[PDB]
């Protein structure tokens, strides 16, 4: 009965095609779905839209360059900031970007930890060269790092059409 | 009336507060002794609990049927008037009344020793009324006035009503089914 | 209080008359002449003070050539009586103690 | 263990008085009836009230809703200004319809009202 | 019909409903609930409100306002109830595009 | 009671010295920090101290604006303000010629005033406050976001970047206590800056109504 309920109230909801959510009549519910935009049903992290450290586990176990130089710190900042600069990615929100760039300035101080630690130069240079695998990080990984992200935000949006207060409804009646 | 109200530290003391409360009420008009004023002692208002009548003055455990008789013998040499309740049949005949084993009642019992009362030791009081033995219990002990009236009418269309004497205390008289099935088991 | 006429057993309301406040029936003619002070004490049932004193109340019954507590055998231990229900009931007496690497109670 | 505070569970339906007491810090006290904190702190409020109250009972059984869900849901009850339920008077304010209602309860007098 | 013992077939609740209209299956829950179960062609005169048939309203003696409209014989049971009742239904058709 | 009675008579003022500075209105500084220990300089215990004639203020202007638009705030005496008593406020009021002025109630107030102070003029606003109310900022709260009242500038750029009309946006109520808080009236749009579980945030709009 209470899932009755709320199906009967719920159910003329809609995700209009400018990200708007109204009702039957056309009074504005919600300006954005849920603050973000995003689907539910496409969260991979904790009511959060990616996990960055597994995805960024996951380009560097997929494509190993073994050509390609490790980068330092600053090459990390300078050709992160080299891609986050193009094109596409203006579609994205600004909160996306901050917490991309949040995330490159967390795996660059942990590069510059591990080679404080270990006493390893940037040239490339040092004899011992099992040390440049500890926290390896390269551009092609960084560039299929970045496109993985842009692409999960863009498919984790809440397609417009969907039936969203059914969902509600659902979702908490069960 | 002024809201905020204002306190102190200060305890106060306990005899002051007795004393204060003591003038509250201590003052008494009294002295007008005179008849309106006087009040008969013997027509108090009736406080609830029939046994604790008196609420203004001039200023209980329940007894067994062996402390009863041990006062009403030994205490005071004055007699005194029980009410006993007795069960529906005696263990007797009806002396050539026109019978079918109906009931036997006093009303059927001539004059005379009819049984013997024996205390024993201990509590327990038995009505030994022939060769079986009732048993004699403190019923629910009356507060209210009890009369024990007579009504004689030795003329037709008018009599004599006296009253003999107020009853106090009541008797219930039970038999011994214990004993009675103790003598053939069924 | 409820009190009831000794004529016919209706209840007693209280009213004035010319020289005192009586007692008076209203179906019958009895009243009784109020000549003394009478009084009908209710004692409700006071707050319960075991959570009130707990923790460093601001207690007073301390004096001077107190008795120390029995097991650490000074007297740095508080103790007080109180009434637990109605001022009808005697007071009960109870004490803590409190004391550096001891903590006990008591009663 | 690096602290030790202490909070005043009171089980009253008066929340205005209780933030207005002496020795209460009044930025920082909720409650559980989502219609004294319409009436005290606006309908804003109200809406967080209602958003961590659900969050707050799905968490306590072991089930996971995510947040949107009862976002959505806290949205959709005070989009008019003032909390509404999803009993069949508050759906008489957010549908117009008739054969709606019809369905629900009360056998023919909205029919014959409509009519009407 | 009903139950199995009358070749009866089987019912789309009110909760079967609200799982489709979840997906947003539109044209799946017009199909179940429409046209596997009974469809109807009516004509509704478009001046008038009133139902008609064959292209013609009786009420307005007219050709001129009718229109083919897909319906549930429910809904037309349901309206053609209503007036019988003198609770009058009034279909005010609109127009796509 | 006396020092709970001048903390109230404390928290009251420095509330209405935050509500006077959220509504556009000159505040000084040291206004906003009063403690209550530099309370006790201009403003003392029962006897000495009296509410209605002078803890007032009158001071208040809309400096964005113009300092003719003026704001009275009264802290009337008897619990249950009489209608005589907003005829004394409405007659001086009309004397000084100025147009909005707030009433500080203790108790609350006489329907039969409540419903004078709907019907005395749409020149002559006066809002009613309970004190109790006012005991705590309820925009400092944590469930109550920040509120902002927006221009007409803006709100025409909020309703030609959704393709709206008025009428199609959220409502919030004229009885609202934070729309008592801002004296806002029909018709006007608040922006609201929810806060979020991340460091982001989202924003929404609300009209009067
Ligand atoms: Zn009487
Ligand atoms: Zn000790
Ligand atoms: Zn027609």
């Amino acid at each position: 009965y209470m899932q009755r309920r709320l199906v009967k109230s719920l159910e003329d909801l809609c995700s209009q095609y400018d990200l708007t959510v109204r009702s039957s009549t056309g009074d504005i519910i919600q300006f954005i779905y849920g603050g973000d935009g995003l689907d539910p049903a496409a969260m991979e992290g904790k009511d959060e839209p990616l996990e960055f450290k597994r995805v960024l586990d996951n380009i560097k176990a997929v494509f190993p360059c073994p050509s390609e130089p490790a980068l330092s710190k600053n090459e990390l900042i300078l050709t992160t900031e080299s891609i986050m600069k193009k094109s596409e990615f203006l579609c994205c929100q600004d909160s996306f970007l901050q917490e991309i760039k949040k995330f490159i300035k967390g795996v660059s101080e942990k590069i510059k930890k591990t080679r404080d630690k270990y006493g390893i130069n940037d040239n490339g240079t040092t004899e011992p060269r099992v040390l440049y695998q500890l926290d390896r990080i390269t551009p092609t990984q960084v560039e299929k790092f970045l496109e993985t992200c842009r692409d999960k935000y863009m498919r984790a949006q809440m397609e417009p059409g969907s039936a969203v207060g059914a969902l509600c409804a659902q979702s908490i009646g069960e | 009336r002024p809201e905020v109200i204002q306190s102190h530290s200060i305890f106060e003391q306990g005899p002051a507060e007795m004393m204060k409360k003591k003038g509250n009420w201590d003052k008494t008009v009294d002295v007008s002794d005179m008849g309106p004023s006087h009040i008969i002692n013997i027509k108090k208002e009736k406080r609830e609990t029939d046994e604790e009548t008196k609420q203004i003055l001039r200023m209980l455990p329940k007894d067994v049927s062996v402390a009863e008789l041990l006062r009403e013998l030994s205490l005071t040499k004055e007699e005194e008037l029980l009410f006993l309740q007795l069960p529906d049949t005696l263990p007797g005949q009806p002396p050539t009344q026109d019978i079918a084993e109906n009931a036997c009642t006093l009303a059927d019992l001539t004059e005379g020793q009819v049984g013997k009362l024996l205390i024993r030791k201990s509590g327990r009081v038995q009505l030994l009324l022939g060769k079986v033995t009732l048993d004699v219990t403190m019923g629910t002990a009356c507060s209210f006035l009890q009369e024990l009236v007579s009504v004689g009418l030795g003329d037709s269309r008018t009599g004599e009503m006296t009253v003999l004497g107020h009853v106090k205390h009541k008797l219930v008289c039970s038999p011994d089914f214990e004993s009675l099935l103790d003598h053939k088991h069924r | 209080m409820l009190l009831f006429c000794p004529g016919c057993g209706n209840g007693l309301i209280v009213e004035e008359g010319q020289r005192c406040h009586r007692f008076s029936c209203n179906t019958c003619p009895y009243v009784h002449n109020i000549t003394r002070k009478v009084t009908n004490r209710k004692y409700p049932k006071l707050k319960e003070v075991d959570d009130v004193l707990g923790g460093a109340a601001a207690w007073e019954n301390v004096d001077s050539t107190a008795e120390s507590c029995p097991k650490c055998e000074h007297p740095r231990a508080y103790f007080m009586q109180l009434q637990t229900r109605s001022a009808d009931e005697p007071m009960t007496t109870f004490y803590k103690c409190c004391n550096a690497q001891c903590g006990h109670r008591w009663r | 263990s690096g602290k030790e505070k202490y909070k005043l569970l009171v089980e009253g339906d008066n929340l205005r008085a209780v933030m207005a007491t002496h020795g209460v810090k009044g930025t920082r006290t909720t409650s559980n009836n989502t219609y004294e904190v319409e009436k005290t702190l606006g309908i804003e409020a109200a809406r967080t009230t209602i958003i961590n109250e659900i969050q707050y009972t799905m968490v306590n059984h072991g089930m996971s809703i995510d947040r949107r869900h009862v976002m959505l849901l806290s949205d959709l009850m005070t989009y008019k200004g003032e909390v509404l339920g999803i009993t069949r008077f508050g759906l008489a304010k957010m549908k117009e319809s008739v054969l709606m209602l019809a369905s629900f309860e009360k056998t023919a007098d909205h029919l014959f009202d409509a009519a009407y | 019909t009903e139950g199995r013992s009358r070749d009866g077939g089987l019912r789309l609740g009110e909760m079967e409903r609200d799982c489709l209209i979840g997906y947003g299956a539109s044209m799946l829950l017009l199909e179940r609930l429409m046209i596997s179960s009974d469809a109807f062609e009516v004509d509704v005169c478009g001046q008038c409100g009133l139902l008609g048939y064959s292209g013609w309203c009786h009420y307005c003696k007219s050709s001129c306002h009718v229109s083919s409209l897909r319906i549930p014989y429910a809904c037309k049971l349901l309206f053609q109830e209503l007036q019988s009742m003198n609770i009058i239904p009034r279909l005010k058709l609109s127009k796509y595009n | 009671d006396d020092e709970e009675e001048t903390y109230r008579l404390w928290k009251i003022r420095k509330t209405i010295m935050q509500l006077c500075h959220d509504r556009g209105y000159l505040v000084t500084q040291d206004e906003l920090d009063q403690t209550l220990e530099e309370f006790k300089a201009q403003s003392g215990d029962k006897p000495s101290e009296g509410r209605p004639r002078r803890t007032d203020l009158t001071v208040l202007v809309a400096h964005n604006d113009d300092p003719t638009d003026q704001m009275f705030v009264f802290f009337p005496e008897e619990p249950k303000v009489g209608i005589k008593t907003i005829k004394v406020y409405c007659q001086r009021m009309q004397e000084e010629n100025i147009t909005r002025a707030l009433i500080v109630v203790q108790q609350g107030m006489t329907p039969s005033a409540k419903q004078s102070l709907v019907d005395m003029a749409p020149k002559y606003i006066l809002e009613q406050f309970l004190q109790q109310e006012l005991l705590i900022n309820i925009t400092e709260h944590e469930l109550v976001p920040e509120h902002v009242v927006m221009t007409k500038e803006e709100v025409t750029e909020l309703l030609a970047r959704y393709k709206l009309r008025e009428n199609q946006l959220p409502r919030i109520q004229a009885g609202d206590p934070v729309a008592r808080y801002f004296g806002i009236k029909r018709g006007q749009v608040v922006k609201i800056i929810r806060p979020s579980e991340t460091a982001g945030r989202y924003i929404t709009y609300r009209l009067v109504q």
